[PDB]
């Protein structure tokens, strides 16, 4: 019968995104 | 102000004419099939002299008058007699 | 070749008139045929009495009720208990009824009145 | 009952092989027990 | 003799009630008829108006 | 009979009531909905 | 020597249609599944939605800076030219309805700083998607917002 | 039965024609307000 090996420095200062934009309910 | 009346004006009237528009294509429906009333008659008297397709007055669980013919008009019926 | 049209198109009738009994299909249902191959090419061909010419010859009505279910294919893989055969019997003959139904109410009214 | 094969691979063909649709019957027709021919009386007197 | 004089409204029945329901959806082609001018000249006067106060807008 | 022709006249069904579900000994219930523009949401609800 | 009733009625049925509505609904209902959207009808239930569209921004509270748009096809196809591609359709009617952000895309763009990559992954897309649509279901002035 | 379809059609055409003029009434105003943007 992957990474571009710079997510680290884009994720970081995306973090700095997520502490200035949180997420919103 | 003349924007604000020419819109409206024409909103009910699109209102107005959506079931106008809705009855102009009803009847435009209607109209396609068209029968002579005596074969109309005639037919009703065949399929269902008895009651066949229309059910009797008094109908009891068990009757074998079904709107399927049952067995019995089946092996009665004309494949049942000529080849099996 | 008069015999061969005649003689087919009777054959044919009573076919769907057999499988308007819808223990009938419960007869093909526990003997299988529903999953035949050269059966479901029959049977999706065997939709061709829907035309009102065909139909002066047909004479009752679930034979082309119950025949659509089976295109589907869905339908064709139960049946093999009764009990749904026999609810679809029943169902159908609950229903041939209305005419009944739907006549004493309106000779209860006028009798009421 | 019966299986049928004879014109059930008769219209599953190509073009005008499938049969030509039959001509209204102007004669006997032998419909199930009755014969409920054309033109018939309605009523014995 | 009795019983086949009586049975003769069978065929007779069928003609007073294919009759009778159909001048009622001819009253309801008519109804909605004299709906369909009530309801066109209502919106030339709706126009009309409209034009009346055409030029009083300015 | 009495040699009426046969003429293609309309005759429209009584449409007005329909049959669904029967109860016992009869007394049906009658149910088309007949929509507003209401019917144009639920086609783009799947959507 | 009685005989029984013949009715018209039931004879149209068969005649007029091939197919039999004195006959249980409920059989189909409950058993056999439903039959999808068809041909030659969406084109219009489409176009309406192009017309409930065209008419519903021209009421809603508009912000016209820059966001050039065709409501063609179902979707208002939202749209800067720098960085903001979306579709956005209305769920239900006109008046009152929040939206949903169908497509999105971002024309923010280099072709050297990743290394061949989409330099954002879908699952940020998706972060903003519903971000954008529980404040859509917080029910909020979609545009100007 | 027959004349009422013909009384119902032609006032059916008193309604297409002045359907098709105004719809057309409002379309020449109606795109005449996207250029004016």
């Amino acid at each position: 019968f992957s990474s571009i090996f710079q997510r680290q420095r884009v994720d970081a200062l995306l973090l700095d995104l997520r502490q200035k934009f949180p997420p919103k309910f | 102000q003349l924007q604000k009346q020419l819109k409206e004006a024409e909103q009910i009237l699109a209102t107005a004419v959506y079931q106008a528009k809705e009855k102009l294509k009803s009847i435009e429906k209607a109209r396609k099939g068209a029968i002579s009333s005596e074969e109309i008659i005639k037919y009703a008297h065949r399929i269902s002299a008895s009651n066949a397709v229309c059910a009797p007055l008094t109908w009891v669980p068990g009757d074998p008058r079904r709107p399927y013919p049952t067995d019995l008009e089946m092996r009665s019926g004309l494949l049942g007699q000529m080849n099996n | 070749d008069d015999a061969g049209n005649r003689l087919r198109f009777q054959l044919e009738l009573e076919f769907v008139q057999c499988l308007a009994n819808p223990n009938y299909l419960n007869f093909l249902a526990q003997r299988g045929y529903f999953k035949d191959k050269a059966f479901v090419n029959y049977l999706k061909y065997l939709l061709y009495w829907k035309d009102p010419e065909y139909a002066k010859y047909l004479k009752y009505p679930q034979c082309l009720h119950m025949l659509e279910l089976l295109q589907y294919e869905h339908f064709r893989k139960e049946l093999v208990n009764a009990q749904c055969a026999k609810f679809i019997d029943e169902q159908q003959i609950l229903h041939w009824q209305h005419y009944s139904r739907k006549r004493m109410r309106l000779q209860q009214a006028l009798a009421e009145q | 009952m019966q299986y049928i094969k004879e014109y059930t691979d008769e219209n599953i063909q190509e073009g005008l092989a499938p049969k030509p649709p039959p001509p209204i019957k102007d004669s006997y027709m032998m419909f199930g027990n009755q014969f409920q021919c054309d033109d018939l009386i309605i009523r014995p007197l | 003799h009795v019983h086949h004089l009586i049975n003769e409204y069978r065929p007779h029945q069928a003609r007073e009630t294919l009759r009778v329901m159909m001048e009622v959806q001819k009253r309801q082609r008519l109804e909605t008829a004299e709906r369909f001018q009530k309801h066109l000249e209502r919106v030339i006067e709706m126009i009309q108006n409209c034009l009346a106060s055409l030029p009083d807008d300015l | 009979m009495s040699g009426v022709r046969a003429v293609r006249i309309s005759i429209e069904s009584a449409c007005e009531k329909q049959v669904h579900e029967v109860g016992l000994d009869g007394t049906e219930t009658y149910l088309p909905p007949l929509s507003m523009s209401q019917n144009l949401a639920r086609l783009a609800q799947r959507i | 020597a009685r005989l029984p009733s013949f009715a018209i009625p039931y004879a149209i049925d068969v005649l007029t249609t091939g197919s039999y509505p004195r006959l249980p609904t409920c059989i189909r209902d409950k058993i056999i599944p439903p039959d999808p959207i068809t041909k030659i009808e969406k084109q219009a239930t489409l176009h309406q939605l192009n017309q409930i569209l065209r008419h519903r921004l021209v009421t809603t509270d508009l912000p016209p800076q820059l966001a050039n748009l065709t409501v063609a096809n179902g979707r208002v196809k939202f749209r800067v030219e720098g960085e903001f591609e979306a579709t956005l359709t209305v769920m239900g009617d006109d008046p009152d309805v929040p939206w949903r952000l169908l497509k999105l895309e971002i024309l923010v763009e280099d072709k050297e700083t990743g290394d061949g990559r989409a330099l954002v992954h879908s699952m940020q897309i998706s972060f903003i998607h519903q971000l954008v649509q529980s404040r859509l279901f917080a029910d909020e002035k979609p545009l100007q917002d | 039965n027959h004349e009422a379809a013909t009384c119902l059609e032609d006032v059916v055409y008193r309604g297409d024609m002045l359907l098709e003029k105004i719809q057309s009434a409002l379309a020449d105003i109606a795109q005449s307000q996207l250029k004016t943007r």
